[PDB]
């Protein structure tokens, strides 16, 4: 992706300030909650029938601190999202079967849940940069769909 | 929302469409598999070679249901509520992919029905499969 | 459609929101025109930067529509009836625009509610406002 | 824009079958008819009030070839689309104001168009290499947005 000097340090200095663990276990609860469709690819994740079940669900927060964790790595490769994820963008599409759109979704879930744990420090001008991030990684892991 | 001349429009074109339903229904989903490859991540489990038994059975059941639609076209939320539940409950396919699959559809039927498919057919078909997509995923969430 | 559950938890959010509606659909927009600059083709006429009064008077004008959705959320068509027209046949702004700004409507809730914005309304929230662009776009065709 | 040599070829070959201002006024019509919110940057053109008189403007007649004119000339150029409309790229933004989505539409028509006009010989390969060609283009088009 291309991003301003301010738009860059928007970023990293909002990113440093997450806790990765906590922040993919609530990115991908919500997921689950407010795109229920997206809950078949974790039929083996026990109940998820309720937001409460969701949050709670430790196999949802084991697997969203995974899925941040690589999120984070991204970050570190910001300029070459394509190269750094191939790998995943090949493992989600051919033995996943994980529709690109699920990356979209995520992403927009992940804006939220930053928006909702800064209040007013996610700003506009750090929405945005952050928006042009996460269309870069789903991209980037749609990449290698065929 | 369907005007009147909207399902005129439809239940004409639909008509023509006939006995092929079945053919235009698959034609449809190779069409889709091949200019959309995510739509595929929802069918691992088909041979989807062109010709497959499985994407011909399926082409067929899309078809029925069309014309299921076509037939109901003034209460299609009860028409296809079991496959509204079918949808949203076990399937649970993204709803931009319908969108996708709704182009590939009038792609198929613009290129067999050259006669019919008229500005206004056209117009009215695509807000027919707009309505169809909007059922089948009505139950959502 | 909205659940009871829905309702309660949208005319709840809603009502935290309060007197800072306005404020939220400036910011909202804001949210917008920033993240998703496409959106701008629509208002070549005011004046986009940050603090605008335009933009502030517009941010208003959208606040106001969706707490009167709010009032109304068991009728929503005949209360924006008005709305829906002008967008269809005056305005017309894709269908397409609605749900950014409802994502940013929703982004803008987030981080004003942090106690309120639980999962569950964050569902609500987001049904609702695909609920309201659907009113807004029923009429364009 | 990715194409397989097969796949210009396909697309190239089909297309010098294509008559240019017949397709462009068909396709821009059909645009302001399926999705009358397109009709927005054309109130000068006169009647639009009907199907017919949408077809039958001389005006949508005339934007439409001009519009295919430019498409045509950028399938000479398959290999730099953004090199190609970066200009008009502008233009729609700065001056006209085109929500690109209007571009993605017009992709989907002109698609449909093709579809209409050969029939059996717009194959499912076919029309994968087109969709492609349109969505190449829409990007481009969208590419100098800001
Ligand atoms: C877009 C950001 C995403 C990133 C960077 C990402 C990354 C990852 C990684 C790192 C793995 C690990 C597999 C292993 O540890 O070997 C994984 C697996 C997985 N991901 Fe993603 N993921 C993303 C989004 C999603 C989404 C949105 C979904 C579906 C909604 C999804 C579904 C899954 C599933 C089902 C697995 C495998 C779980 C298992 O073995 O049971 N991912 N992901
Ligand atoms: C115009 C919209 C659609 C119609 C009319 C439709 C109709 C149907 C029907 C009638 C069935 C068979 C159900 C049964 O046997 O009881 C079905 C199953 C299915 N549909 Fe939908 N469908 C549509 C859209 C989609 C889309 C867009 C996708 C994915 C891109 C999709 C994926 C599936 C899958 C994967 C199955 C089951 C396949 C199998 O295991 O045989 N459908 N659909
Ligand atoms: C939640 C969805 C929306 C709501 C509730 C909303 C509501 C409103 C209202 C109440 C007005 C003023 C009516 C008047 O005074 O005549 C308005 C005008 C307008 N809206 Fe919408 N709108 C929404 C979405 C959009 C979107 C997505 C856009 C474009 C990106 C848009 C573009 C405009 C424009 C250009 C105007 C008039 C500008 C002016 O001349 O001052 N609206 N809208
Ligand atoms: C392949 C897609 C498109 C191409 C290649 C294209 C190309 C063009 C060209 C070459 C012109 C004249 C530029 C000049 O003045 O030098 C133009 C003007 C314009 N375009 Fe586009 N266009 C596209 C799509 C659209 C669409 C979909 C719309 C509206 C929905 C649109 C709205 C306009 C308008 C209103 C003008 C000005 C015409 C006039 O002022 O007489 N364009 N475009």
């Amino acid at each position: 992706v291309h991003l301003t000097p301010e738009e860059k340090s928007a970023v990293t200095a909002l990113w440093g300030k997450v806790n990765v663990d906590e922040v993919g276990g609530e990115a991908l609860g919500r997921l689950l909650v407010v795109y229920p469709w997206t809950q078949r690819f974790f039929e083996s994740f026990g109940d998820l029938s309720t937001p409460d079940a969701v949050m709670g669900n430790p196999k949802v927060k084991a697997h969203g601190k995974k899925v941040l964790g690589a999120f984070s790595d991204g970050l570190a490769h910001l300029d070459n999202l394509k190269g750094t994820f191939a790998t995943l963008s090949e493992l989600h599409c051919d033995k996943l079967h994980v529709d690109p759109e699920n990356f979209r979704l995520l992403g927009n879930v992940l804006v939220c849940v930053l928006a909702h744990h800064f209040g007013k420090e996610f700003t506009p001008p750090v929405q945005a940069a952050y928006q042009k991030v996460v269309a870069g990684v789903a991209n980037a892991l749609a990449h290698k769909y065929h | 929302v369907l005007s009147p001349a909207d399902k005129t429009n439809v239940k004409a074109a639909w008509g023509k469409v006939g006995a092929h339903a079945g053919e235009y229904g698959a034609e449809a989903l190779e069409r889709m598999f091949l200019s959309f490859p995510t739509t595929k991540t929802y069918f691992p489990h088909f041979d989807l070679s062109h010709g497959s038994a499985q994407v011909k059975g399926h082409g067929k059941k899309v078809a029925d249901a069309l014309t299921n639609a076509v037939a109901h076209v003034d209460d299609m939320p009860n028409a296809l509520s079991a496959l509204s539940d079918l949808h949203a409950h076990k399937l649970r396919v993204d709803p931009v992919n319908f969108k996708l699959l709704s182009h590939c559809l009038l792609v198929t039927l613009a290129a067999h029905l050259p006669a019919e498919f008229t500005p206004a057919v056209h117009a009215s078909l695509d807000k027919f499969l707009a309505s169809v997509s909007t059922v089948l995923t009505s139950k959502y969430r």
